[PDB]
């Protein structure tokens, strides 16, 4: 839901900025483990509602893996990082699944961020990275969940420049 | 956009050869980066496979 | 169109086995300059009629690839592993896609076929390899093509063994 | 089945964005490993990418 | 240089941990557009001086490309996941090289840290972060280079737990 | 040892070709499961012998696997596709290791052969595949091995084209 | 080259902190694509991994 | 350890088929985790490839 991001040090936000009009994201999710997830996303404006809209295809999810098994235990907190490419915004981002034993399953989120407002309607950031949380609860066993996302986009301000760069 | 905005969502997939629909309805603050929401699987209950792999997606 | 193979050496055809009921297959298909496609499939028998039934989600394709940019030269012949995991009939294959001035462009298919019989009435295919050629012709721009393909399944009959192995 | 097996075939996705909707029909000699097919783009035409991602789901 | 880390919040210190003893690494980066970097390095301590020996096998860089053109800009500061697997310390982190026309190529580095310490001796962390900024000044053309790093373990402070998790 | 290999259909051999001189590989082979095996190797003619040189960085490979657990039972056959990419010769894969319980574990090479002779001395080959067979046995366990290979070079005789193609 | 020609090798490596080192002596048919050989372990034996992922190399 | 610390490395690797090695000569303050290191292509110079494939391993 990315219209749910605190943008620290005046980094542009390309999804607040794409409204009324909305956005679409596309992704892949690669599984260290051999499972694909890809999904597209339509994000609209209708009067004080958003609207999502997605699509999901996932395959070869090990059998006898804490995907199919359903024995994964949720996600660490994660980082992005985002940059233009081709006039629109890509995202990449490493997350690790909580599994039985202590154990994390790793796989990478290959996206790309489509305005539906022209590039030249729109102020490009520059390359940052997003820290996202996702915790999930399970209140009916494969039926209904309630899910907690905390997001904020920012520079590398821990890890300080000697040649003055952000 | 306001301080405190609402969000609703449909989702249709295929996941290891399983079809599943699922809605979503939920709340955050757009400003400060945070949000709540439910999922309710609609169709393909109980989902036969971790929730988690739809976290990113909801 | 997996039910068209030619099965050499008596290997068991897990497609041709799976009818009346039919078969699924999923994909997803990652090229070597970004872009994803994932596809799942049905496969059914109406009649003396096949019936496939396809979805697609196709994603982060460079603007500037031979993909996008629409000036792709079709396929070279390709060699597809297959072998059984999790009670399920498995392929792996790398393509290569013509390009402008005699390039090629690479990808790999990570496929998991699905027989809608029960694998207790299925003879699984030991290790083999299939063998396609795809060819397509462009009849009218964007809008209708023509594609023919030619398949053989077999084992490894080109580099022998001296362990007595197929 | 028959030394010569007709199929018909109906396929929706979306390409970087892209919806479309193809159709088509075709035959083949299921046992010589054989087969030709025509594809019609119905929605989303002319395809804005190469036809050819498309080649291995037809 | 992994000895040069500051770890807040309580993190135990992997590295620091291994001493007199030291460490190896060893590590696969994998490029967007093809190319291999693979990486074995071992680290000791020789009375007040740290000695590093490093392994490198580099292949597949596109000849084409910014990295065997030469026209590399650097590094944008990174942001590495590191856990415990079967005893010893993973990591695994995407960073983006700096490319002409503010263009980015990213890759992913996949690594194992690999204490000489015996397991009973070390504390293993959880599932934690580290931030880098790697900044480099090329003195001698091909000859002479300077190097700085800044690198910081932490949680994800940034994006709370509503579960009070770290 | 790129150098016996059996040409059909008129394929120029450019391992063959770049004697005198002699050729080198660099390969980056990526398993399933997480491992990476990284070479590079130096093909030299010395009077009537071939002189071999190898470099090996292995990296990733999980404890609990059956290369770490030694528990491989040797390679399927398998199937090389080799092209030209800026005037080398490049080389893609995918491999079946063999493993306890029917099962198998694949992975993907990623090879540049690169002839020391100067390129216009070298007939560059099409598009083209190589089928080879590997044998293993163990005659002292860990130390003492023997190995067969044959491989032959050809294009796709197996699923004709309707156009004429190779 | 002769229809029969031989080969010799060396090797060194580290897999997963394990440094080793090997020989090997072989021939083969050149034109016929077949060939044997021996590797013995020099350094760090027995192996204690695989010797399947070095057989790309030898 | 001291809270000023000095490293010294040696590299050798090969890139696309080019041979090479390195040495260098560092400091840092380990707790503060900050570093600063000098590094001379020793063989194979000038290198024929961006330095920056050789940062993380330095």
């Amino acid at each position: 839901s990315k219209t749910f991001i605190k943008y620290v040090s005046g980094i542009p936000d390309y999804f607040k900025q794409s409204f009324p009009e909305g956005f679409t994201w596309e992704r892949t999710t690669t599984y260290e483990d051999g499972g694909f997830l890809t999904a597209h996303q339509d994000t609209s404006l209708d009067g004080d509602c958003l609207v999502y809209k997605v699509k999901i295809l996932g395959n070869n999810f090990p059998a006898d893996g804490p995907v199919m098994q359903n024995k994964a235990g949720g996600w660490e907190p994660g980082c992005e990082i985002l940059y233009e490419v081709d006039g629109v915004l890509c995202g990449q981002s490493l997350m690790a699944l909580k599994c039985p034993g202590g154990r994390h399953l790793n796989c990478r989120l290959h996206t790309t961020y489509r305005s539906k407002k022209p590039a030249s309607a729109l102020k490009m950031p520059e390359f940052h990275f997003e820290d996202h949380r996702i915790e999930v609860k399970e209140v009916q066993k494969g039926k209904h969940y309630e899910q907690y996302e905390a997001a904020v986009a920012r520079y590398c301000d821990a890890a300080p420049s000697k040649l003055g760069h952000h | 956009l306001t301080e405190t905005m609402p969000f609703r969502m449909t989702m249709e997939g295929t996941v290891n050869g399983h079809h599943f629909k699922c809605t979503g309805k939920g709340e955050g603050n757009p400003f400060e980066g945070t949000q709540d929401m439910k999922i309710e699987v609609i169709e393909g209950g109980p989902l036969p496979f971790a929730f988690d792999i739809l976290s990113t997606s909801c």
